[PDB]
């Protein structure tokens, strides 16, 4: 159950291809609006690849679809999460989370 | 005969002397490290822990009493101390014999195929008591004579009034040495020899022979050894970042490959029947980059660099290091050992993860060693006397007219075997600390800017703090001690409560917005409206929350209130609450920072903070806005502050209420509607702004709780009397570190209004929920480590 | 000990 409703388009003709890396600025919040994490707060963004089971199948999936440039919010249920075992300190479990991504280069 | 005794008091009395003093300094610093250090409870330590109980009481009540007997040359004591003293060594005895039996039980069943641990602890005790009590109730006090000279003796009555007692007298000897001396050893002995034959018998070839054909397929050259080269041959492994420390944990002896022998004894770390304590232990290991058995800074440091990547900065990676260190560090050495770690990432359940199949064993030689050492002490203290006993019955015979020897081997005899069971109760620590490794390093660590500031540091003669000495600890990342704390901020909430609901106010004044725990940025606040020693104060509430650094604004401005209590003013914003306050990150930062003590004396201190303020008798002062039930300013003077802010009502109006989104242009004459964004409240409007103003001869309303790009802003002119009819002001540059807006400050003086802006700061970086370094790291290492061993074997 | 006297011990008085 992954789901993008969108906030504000990209390029729309780039889309993220297996192999390569993904450099992003994202903020996470649980479904009350709490923010939990958000990469903004380091002024660095964070790197994944797509293919390599390195993040959660929900933000990778969300990813998948989001063109370069777009931002949007994801909203990934448990089964494409932590789950119900979580994440010690930051994810209480069996939690809906909800994403602001915004995708700023592909590598 | 007479010589022998004379000769032997003094040694018997420097026994018992070396027993009290060695007794109580062991087992009280066994109990300690049983109490303080996390780890050592997890085992069937504690067991052991009852043992020094079993010693302690034994020691200073038994030991002293029977100091004064070797110097009396009689019984000087009455009936009570007769029924106690050996009462407490045969109930110190059934202790120790039942926590041997009862331990080395455990952990047959521990090794082969909690609650029942205290219940077993209490059962023990109450066996070993009730057992114990015959023998108390047995002695009395008798006065026959000594040939001339009577004298009284503490003994068995030769005479017993019931016959369970006479049987007991009978064939007190044999029930002693049965259940005191061989069922202990009968027990141990056919456990220990079960556990063997388990070993003997369990042993298979399947699972070796198995790993021996992959350590043959991964042995590329067929040398026998395992390097880097042939363990990265495998391409699922070049994307693993923890590769080479997890090689490295597997070589034991530090050559540089693995051969056969540390393949197993690597593997044998993730099995499914391994202990919590193996997996824990690995993950220590992993940190533990040149294996002195601690972790330090540096060692840390580079893990999570390897780890993380380039996705952090260096600074705030090493100031979130030395954080840990400093949170982490129960002894002050400056680096963490393995019981540190296993108390702090001791409820992660990590351990669960490093799942592989796979059964070998590298343990049972500690603790095997341990509970061998105990009962061969027991039976070895034990022993000189039960042969002195023996040999008594056997040979000794008194018509013999060749018995005086006979009386200078047996009671020399009885005098070893006396001196050697006092001397047992004073020496488990000892052998503790002679054969077990954990038992050593707990003892050796107990026995052998993270100063904390105390009242004498922060409070001067006169009981005013120095502002500048905790300006400058709160800056560099310190922390205060618990009593001054509560002490700052208890004595604060005193000084406020004082206050009324509205506070007369004039010029000149300065006024900030919302803070939210942005420390460094309150001191960006403070060096540009100028500093507090000649500026008056308005804030306008929200304190805390939304930062990561509440506690030192709320420590700081209370502290300005005790040295400033006339100069300096606070009013009550709504994150002081325990609804937002346990809702966002101040309640966590309170548990990390400090204690919840801290946490319950900082909402009392929130509780006191008044509402509102009247300044300069032209404008009025609050957080949020107007209120439909407020009409004058004898409805806010009438205000009960001193409780949590009701759902609705004023108090919830004042602290919550906003302006319309087209406020100056809104379309219906409705002066309040209602508050979807935040859920309660009201929007208050234009028309609503000019009649409170009107009615009570107000000029202009400031206010916070609204976010603003520019930090302030004017909303529409007032028409009756042209002056911009509400304010809001807001100064938190760089709200949630994601806003990047601007901050700005009211200053009023002379008649003369002036906006002064001010942008964001640095400020240090902290995790996500204020958690330590290792906590954020432990489940990524755990499911690395066994993604590497699950590629690697199961295949 | 394990004789007969004025003392209490394990097995029997001491002397
Ligand atoms: C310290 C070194 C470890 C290393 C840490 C970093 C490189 C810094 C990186 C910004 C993580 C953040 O650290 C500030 C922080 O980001 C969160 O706040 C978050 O917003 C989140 O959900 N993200 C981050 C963005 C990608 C999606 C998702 C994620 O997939 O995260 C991944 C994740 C946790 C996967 C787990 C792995 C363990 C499995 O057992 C579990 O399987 C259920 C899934 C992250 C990226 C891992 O691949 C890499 C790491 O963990 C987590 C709530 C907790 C996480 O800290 C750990
Ligand atoms: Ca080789
Ligand atoms: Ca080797
Ligand atoms: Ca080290
Ligand atoms: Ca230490
Ligand atoms: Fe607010």
């Amino acid at each position: 159950g992954v789901e993008i409703e969108t906030i504000s388009p990209g390029d729309g003709r780039t889309f993220p291809k297996k192999g390569q890396t993904c450099v992003v600025h994202y903020t996470g919040m649980l479904q009350n609006g709490k923010k939990f994490d958000s990469s903004r707060d380091r002024n660095k963004p964070f790197k994944f690849r797509i293919g390599k089971q390195e993040v959660i199948k929900g933000f990778e999936e969300g990813a998948a679809q989001m063109s370069l440039g777009q931002r949007a919010k994801l909203t990934c249920t448990p089964d494409v999460a932590y789950g119900a075992t979580g994440h010690p300190g930051v994810i209480p479990p069996n939690a809906t989370l909800i994403f602001d991504v915004e995708l700023l280069n592909l590598e | 005969p007479i010589e022998i005794k004379e000769t032997f008091k003094y040694i018997n009395t420097v026994v018992s002397c070396l027993v009290f003093v060695l007794g109580i300094i062991g087992n009280s610093t066994l109990l300690y490290i049983i109490y303080k250090n996390k780890c050592m409870r997890n085992g069937p330590n504690i067991l052991i822990a009852s043992l020094a109980l079993g010693d302690l009481l034994h020691i200073v009540i038994a030991i002293p009493i029977n100091v004064y007997k070797l110097l009396a040359e009689d019984w000087p004591f009455g009936a009570e101390m007769c029924k106690l003293v050996p009462f407490i060594q045969k109930a110190s005895v059934g202790i120790t014999v039942l926590s041997l039996c009862a331990l080395s039980i455990d952990r047959y069943r521990a090794v082969a195929s909690p609650k029942w641990t205290a219940v077993e602890i209490v059962l023990i005790w109450v066996v070993s008591v009730v057992l114990a009590v015959p023998e108390a109730i047995g002695f009395d006090i008798i006065t026959m004579d000594y040939k001339g000279s009577y004298l009284r003796i503490c003994l068995l009555h030769p005479v017993q009034k019931t016959a369970f007692m006479q049987f007991y007298a009978t064939a007190k000897d044999w029930w002693l040495f049965s259940f005191y001396f061989c069922l202990p050893l009968a027990i141990t002995a056919f456990f220990y020899t079960l556990m063997t034959c388990e070993m003997l018998r369990k042993k298979d070839a399947d699972e070796i022979k198995r790993l021996g054909k992959r350590f043959k397929k991964l042995d590329l050259d067929n040398s026998g050894s395992l390097s880097v080269e042939e363990f990265m041959s495998l391409p699922e492994l070049q994307q693993n970042p923890l590769v080479q420390r997890v090689i490295d944990i597997f070589d034991t002896d530090g050559n540089g490959e693995v051969d056969f022998k540390e393949f197993i004894e690597g593997v044998s770390q993730f099995s499914v029947k391994g202990d919590k304590e193996q997996k824990l232990r690995f993950a220590f290991r992993i940190y533990d980059m040149d294996k002195d058995g601690y972790i330090s800074n540096g060692e840390l440091f580079q893990v999570l660099k390897m780890m993380v990547g380039n996705n952090l900065k260096d600074t705030q990676l090493q100031q979130i290091v030395d954080k840990t260190i400093i949170n982490a560090d129960k002894d002050g050495d400056g680096r963490i050992s393995f019981e540190e770690f296993c108390a702090v990432v001791g409820g992660l359940d990590i351990h669960k993860k490093m799942v592989v199949d796979v059964d070998h064993l590298k343990q049972r030689r500690e603790v095997a060693k341990t509970v061998f050492c105990l009962v061969l002490v027991f039976a070895l203290c034990w022993l000189p006397l039960h042969l002195a006993r023996i040999l008594k019955l056997t040979l000794y015979n008194q018509n013999d007219p060749n018995r005086c020897e006979l009386l200078s081997f047996l009671l020399v005899l009885d005098y070893i075997g006396i001196n050697m069971a006092s001397l047992n109760s004073c020496a488990n620590p000892i052998a503790l600390y002679l054969v077990s490794k954990r038992f050593k390093n707990a003892f050796k660590s107990a026995l052998c800017p993270s100063h904390r500031l105390t009242a004498k540091e922060v409070f001067d003669n006169d009981g005013k703090p120095r502002v500048d000495i905790l300006k400058a600890h709160l800056m560099k990342e310190g922390r205060l001690e618990e009593t001054v704390a509560l002490r700052i901020i208890t004595e604060g909430a005193s000084i406020l409560r004082q206050e009324k609901n509205l506070l007369d106010i004039d010029a000149p004044v300065t006024v900030c917005g919302d803070i939210h725990g942005q420390f460094f940025d309150l001191m960006k606040l403070f060096e540009v409206g100028g500093s507090p020693a000649n500026t008056r104060y308005l804030f306008l509430g929200d304190y805390v929350d939304r930062g990561y650094f509440s506690i030192e604004c709320v420590l700081y401005l209370w502290a300005l209130k005790i040295l400033y209590p006339k100069t300096l003013f606070l009013l009550r914003g709504n994150h002081e609450c325990r609804h937002l306050t346990e809702y966002f990150t101040f309640k966590q930062e309170c548990k990390i920072k400090y204690s919840e003590r801290v946490y319950d004396a900082c909402m009392d201190a929130f509780d006191c903070l008044p509402l509102a303020a009247l300044m300069n008798q032209q404008f009025l002062c609050v957080h949020g806005g107007l209120s439909p039930e407020i009409n004058t300013l004898d409805d806010i003077r009438k205000l009960d502050r001193f409780k949590e802010p009701p759902a609705y009502g004023p108090m919830c109006d004042i602290l919550w209420s906003d302006p319309l989104e087209d406020f100056g242009n809104e379309k219906t004459q409705e002066h309040f509607t209602h508050n979807t964004v935040r859920g309660c409240s009201y929007f208050y409007s234009y028309p609503a702004v000019c009649e409170f103003l009107q009615h009570n001869n107000l000029l202009s309303i400031l206010r916070a709780h609204e976010a603003q790009d520019a930090g302030y802003r004017m909303y529409r002119k007032s028409q009756t009397t042209g002056f911009p009819s509400l304010i809001t002001i807001f100064s938190a540059p760089n709200y949630l570190d994601v806003y990047n807006n601007k901050a700005a400050v009211l200053k009023y003086e002379n008649n003369v209004m002036n906006i002064r802006q001010f942008n964001c700061s640095p400020h240090p970086y902290w995790l996500p929920n204020f958690m330590d370094v290792f906590t954020w790291s432990l489940p990524f290492v755990g499911e690395k480590v066994t993604e590497m061993l699950v590629n690697v074997l199961n295949l | 000990g394990n004789w007969h006297g004025t003392s209490p011990d394990w097995f029997f008085n001491y002397y």
